[PDB]
């Protein structure tokens, strides 16, 4: 559903690859 | 044609025996691997 | 000085092994005289390299080799690590440790302190064997 | 081995910072002149000038490339006789080559491979005392040639 | 949001669809394409002057298979198929008789009316050399008097 | 579309339309190519390493064994020519190497025994069959039985 | 004499059959054997092509197989092959290429480097006494170095 993407996709913009 | 069998056969015997003694004297003394393949080739 | 001949003997090694590759690349195997001859050339090159290598083992261990600023390292870095990799192939070291496990003497006998006597027995049997060969050839 | 990327971003990749990194490495000797300097602080060329006063082991820079390939030369001063040569490649510590051992390795590999071939060929040998070693439409074309002619 | 829909659909397909080796590690519609090739050849063959011994033919699935009887335990039938059409007089062909013969027909074909001639000649020779092949066996076998 | 008919033709006639409508030594040769291939890789890498290690003290004599890439990468009169104290004698004073030598020589002995026994079997069988052949030939040659000549021929009429 | 002044046909300036200028080709008793023994092989292939429609035994046997090729009128060439082989210490054209690389590095005359590669010497005085043309044209230490590398290139076959 779009409701999970509107609140989950916002945390994908701030993330450097794991070290 | 028998002299070719004399020289050839005798040479094969000397190479067999003398090369066998060289073999046993080289089995008893990457150098180790070169000994492996020298012994195997003998 | 010695590596000037090491590069030539390894060059003849690469040429010989390439010739064996060409002889084995066919459908049916050709004659055996050429195969055994090329194999004898290969063994001659390996022994020839190991002899001079073991002859100059104290000189090569008394120097260090690492590239100069005159080196395109800013573009390629892993290659420079491959050119000076002391680490052996995992197969030679792996089977080397395995053979070390299947040698009849481990580190448990290092704790017992007892190897020079076995070596002495070995050399003694070398003497006995060589004497028996003296007689049997006499 | 020896990886410490946390100290790289907080201080940078400079000569002094590299001296601190190799000082944190387990190869650092306690009898070094840098440790004597650290003891004097509690009681780039300027550093070498200061190292001219003390006596003991030393870590002198050799060759400057930015930002990757640097040589670290440990040398025991007396005339200066060296000890070992360290190299930094990608924030890693490298050992002395000692050419001979490496020259052994490659040869070992080649030997074993050759052994593999030497066995495989011996599995295909047929022994005969009289034969030695063994290893286990045209007429229609001419019809068409004389046909098109 | 694209990557959100991607992780919703299990994975991230832009990585394999953009990477080459990673993509290297990660029927009824085709049948109708063969029938459309005979409709183009059938009108040009339909317009040209087909010789009399070639008026009978069987349009097979993607080819034209035409026969004429001979011998040698077979029938002189061939399969023809090509592509060009803009040239009405000369017609490039791609045929096969039902390694040297393949390149020979692909050689004489790459230049409509020529095909027969060559083939005819060949058959003739094969009928001569039939005769030759028989006469030899008559010359060796039941040859009592040679005069 | 001219690129789909060849691949479909290689991977995969009216009866098929209705059917779909109703719904030993070559391995040894490859072993030779693999073993000799690895030997070629290790030999080539060893040669390149020897030449590049050479390039440090070179008068360009040893740069002649390089590739076109190694020549533009490395430079003459380069690398380090420093010297370090001897490490070989301190390792030679230890007795940790004789163990490995004894082990490898023992393995050599075992392998030699195995190969010699296998050859003993093969030559034994060959001697058996060939001896039977000779015992069969004795009844076909003396001075009454005629024989001629890489096989043995015989004329009848 | 031996003062770098040969005959007319043996001058430094030679002319091939095409009309171009070529330097005098001087060969030492190393590759001179591999060139005769070399060309005799392709000559044997040429003799067997139109026909359709330890170190001494191989030498004399090959000289017999090549004597069957010729019309039995050039045995002095085979005895010359025995002479060279009995007086040759070199082998393989690769090492010969290295020898030419060591002879041409000094910049001497082809006849001089031929006398250098054809003679077995240990010191520089031997090369300066056996070769009267070389006494000050090249350093003695360099000649001793060439004799050292050559001494490492010779192997008992």
């Amino acid at each position: 559903n779009s409701t999970e993407l509107l609140d989950y996709a916002t945390k994908l913009s701030k993330f450097i690859w794991p070290a | 044609s028998n002299q070719a069998l004399y020289e050839k056969l005798e040479q094969t015997r000397t190479i067999l025996s003398v090369k066998l003694a060289e073999l046993i004297n080289m089995t008893t003394i990457a150098v180790a691997t070169t000994s492996v393949m020298m012994v195997n080739n003998q | 000085q010695a590596l000037d001949a090491v590069r030539m003997r390894l060059a003849q090694l690469t040429h010989s092994l390439r010739r064996i590759r060409d002889e084995m690349s066919k459908a049916e195997l050709p004659q055996w005289y050429t195969l055994q001859s090329q194999l004898n050339v290969t063994l001659s090159q390996l022994v020839s390299v190991t002899s001079t290598l073991q002859h100059f083992q104290e000189t090569l261990d008394s120097t260090v080799v690492y590239p100069l600023p005159k080196f395109p390292t800013t573009s390629h870095e892993s290659l420079v690590t491959t050119l000076l990799r002391k680490k052996n192939i995992p197969e030679v070291d792996e089977w080397m440790k395995y053979v070390r496990e299947t040698s009849g003497v481990t580190t448990a006998l290092l704790k017992d302190e007892e190897i020079e006597k076995l070596l002495q027995q070995d050399r003694e049997i070398t003497n006995w064997a060589r004497t028996t060969f003296r007689n049997e050839y006499g | 081995q020896w990886k410490s990327p946390e100290w790289i971003q907080v201080f940078g990749l400079r000569t002094e910072n590299v001296l601190d990194y190799f000082a944190e490495s387990p190869f650092f000797d306690k009898t070094s002149n840098n440790q004597v300097i650290k003891m004097q602080r509690q009681f780039y060329m300027q550093l070498e000038e200061e190292l001219m006063k003390l006596d003991g082991t030393e870590y002198v820079l050799s060759s400057v490339r930015e930002p990757d390939f640097w040589v670290i030369r440990k040398q025991r001063r007396t005339e200066i006789i060296p000890l070992q040569d360290y190299y930094i490649i990608g924030a890693n510590i490298y050992q002395s080559p000692t050419i001979f051992k490496i020259v052994q390795s490659r040869l070992m590999s080649t030997s074993y491979h050759l052994n593999s071939t030497l066995e495989s060929l011996y599995d295909l040998i047929e022994f005969q005392p009289s034969q030695g070693v063994h290893y286990k439409t045209e007429m229609l074309d001419k019809l068409m040639v004389t046909s098109i002619r | 949001l694209v990557t959100a829909l991607e992780v919703l659909s299990l994975g991230r397909p832009n990585l394999p669809t953009h990477n080459f080796k990673l993509s290297g590690v990660s029927i009824g519609l085709i049948l109708q394409r063969l029938k459309d090739l005979n409709l183009t050849v059938s009108i040009k063959i339909a317009l040209m002057n087909i010789p009399k011994p070639l008026n009978s033919y069987h349009i097979k699935n993607g080819r034209i298979y035409f026969t004429v009887p001979n011998e040698f335990e077979i029938q002189l039938s061939t399969v023809n198929r090509q592509s060009p059409l803009f040239f009405v007089d000369l017609k490039l062909l791609f045929n096969t008789e039902a390694p040297r013969l393949e390149k020979l027909i692909n050689e004489i074909l790459l230049k409509l009316l020529s095909l027969y001639n060559f083939l005819h000649k060949y058959v003739l020779t094969l009928q001569l050399y039939m005769v030759h092949r028989e006469f030899l066996k008559l010359a060796n076998g039941g040859k009592f008097s040679k005069s | 579309l001219e690129q789909l008919i060849p691949i479909i033709l290689r991977q995969r006639e009216k009866e098929l339309q209705n059917e779909i409508k109703q719904l030993q030594f070559v391995k040894r040769r490859r072993d030779m190519l693999e073993h000799i291939n690895l030997a070629m890789n290790e030999s080539s890498l060893a040669l390149e390493f020897v030449s590049l290690l050479l390039s440090s003290v070179k008068e360009s004599t040893g740069m002649s064994s390089m590739s076109p890439f190694l020549r533009k990468v490395v430079k003459p009169s380069s690398l380090n020519s420093d010297k370090i104290p001897y490490v070989a004698p301190t390792k030679k004073e230890y007795i940790e190497l004789d163990i490995l030598n004894k082990g490898w020589k023992l393995q050599s002995l075992n392998e030699s025994k195995d190969l010699l026994r296998a050859s003993f079997n093969k030559l034994s069988s060959i001697l058996q069959n060939e001896h039977d052949y000779w015992n069969k030939i004795m009844q076909s040659i003396s001075n009454k039985d005629v024989i001629f000549k890489k096989l043995l021929a015989i004329k009848y009429g | 004499a031996a003062t770098l002044q040969l005959g007319q046909e043996f001058q430094l300036k030679q002319i091939n059959h095409q009309g171009e200028e070529e330097e005098l080709i001087a060969l030492n008793l190393s590759e001179a054997r591999l060139v005769i023994k070399e060309a005799l092989v392709e000559r044997r292939r040429a003799f067997k092509r139109s026909q359709k429609k330890t170190r001494e035994k191989e030498l004399e046997s090959i000289d017999v197989l090549l004597e069957q090729t010729t019309g039995g009128n050039n045995k002095d060439l085979k005895n010359t092959m025995q002479y060279l082989t009995n007086f040759s210490r070199f082998r393989d054209q690769e090492t010969v290429g290295a020898v030419i690389q060591l002879l041409k590095s000094t910049g001497l005359h082809p006849f001089e480097v031929a006398q250098l590669g054809s003679l077995a010497c240990d010191t520089a005085d031997e090369a300066k006494t056996l070769i009267p043309s070389l006494n000050n044209k090249i350093s003695d230490d360099e000649l001793e170095r060439i004799l050292k590398e050559l001494s490492n290139l010779e192997t008992l076959y």
